[PDB]
């Protein structure tokens, strides 16, 4: 029945490598792009 | 056919006794883990105490005392090591199911919020159903058009 | 003696996970209510009708 | 103020947290924007009804 | 039941390192920034 | 007077304490400012009522 909880993990988008890599890389995109945003306005 | 609408209210009402159980059930997972944490804190403490024994054991040229004192600490550090490994193992599982319970909580609040919005639309649907009754009165208005014609007769 | 104390300690941790498993089992009941929410989607459609 | 005095990580984490909350804030706005049309619609219906 | 009091500690923002580090560093920010404030007006 | 005569710590602590009380003072002002609008509003209602 705990393995059935995992069936819910796959039912929802599971942590697939590219998705999480994309989400991870997206976080890099979000943080890196935002990193310059604040650094520029204060200048 | 029991109105399945009442099931939505009745069924979701049971979750109150449900997720709290997970809220209470997971608590044990934490009590055991931190209870283990203190036990390791005691195991490292006595293992540290053994070092205190081995700390002065060698002093004044007493090699055997330190050799035995350390050989004893390693056995206790093995106990201390085991608890840390078990505690480190627990750290991930407690952080995981707790993350689950967090999401298992997010679903209900959104589930209950949408239910009320869902029923809110349902009440709007009843009005859409009730405007049909007056449209049924428009049929009586057509039946009024029926004796509007006899009125015209 | 060491076995029992570890046996009893793990039992409580074992049951602790079991209680967590029940929650994983109980979140299925509300997922069952999500089926009632699907049955709510059933009369969401009649609501849409 | 996270970045002030040369503390980059605080702002990086602080913003990464805001995006998660802004995602919640974004979701509500999208839901609210969705509701705006439906409330304006059925209200227009009730006006005609 | 005392462990349940801790469940309240986590329910409220617990003393997370960065939060308390930020609050601590914020105290340094508050004290250090204010430190010069009084020292300047009296001059 | 904490800083007077070269006593830095007293002022540092004294201010760190005021900020906590000013936080209490700040909170009341924010609550009071919040109340200002609501009291002015319902009072305007009661005027119209």
């Amino acid at each position: 029945i705990l393995e059935l909880e995992a069936e819910r993990e796959l039912l929802n988008p599971p942590p697939s490598p590219l998705d999480k890599k994309f989400e991870q890389w997206e976080e890099q995109q979000a943080v890196e792009a935002t990193l310059a945003a604040m650094k520029a306005r204060r200048s | 056919q029991e109105a399945p609408e009442d099931l939505l209210e009745r069924l979701l009402g049971e979750m109150e006794l449900e997720l709290i159980e997970l809220r209470r059930a997971l608590a044990q997972t934490i009590a055991t883990f931190k209870s283990t944490e203190r036990q390791r804190d005691a195991q490292q403490l006595i293992a540290q105490r053994w070092y205190e024994k081995a700390q002065a054991a060698l002093d004044r040229g007493n090699e055997q005392l330190a050799r035995e004192a350390l050989g004893q600490r390693q056995s206790y550090q093995s106990h201390t090591e085991a608890l840390g490994k078990s505690l480190g193992e627990q750290r991930a599982l407690v952080e995981q199911v707790r993350g689950q319970l967090q999401k298992l909580e997010r679903k209900y609040l959104e589930l209950k919020s949408q239910k009320n919005l869902y029923l809110a639309r349902l009440k709007s649907a009843i009005a859409a159903q009730k405007i049909e009754e007056i449209a049924g009165n428009l049929d009586n208005a057509s039946a009024s058009s029926l004796f509007e014609r006899i009125e015209t007769k």
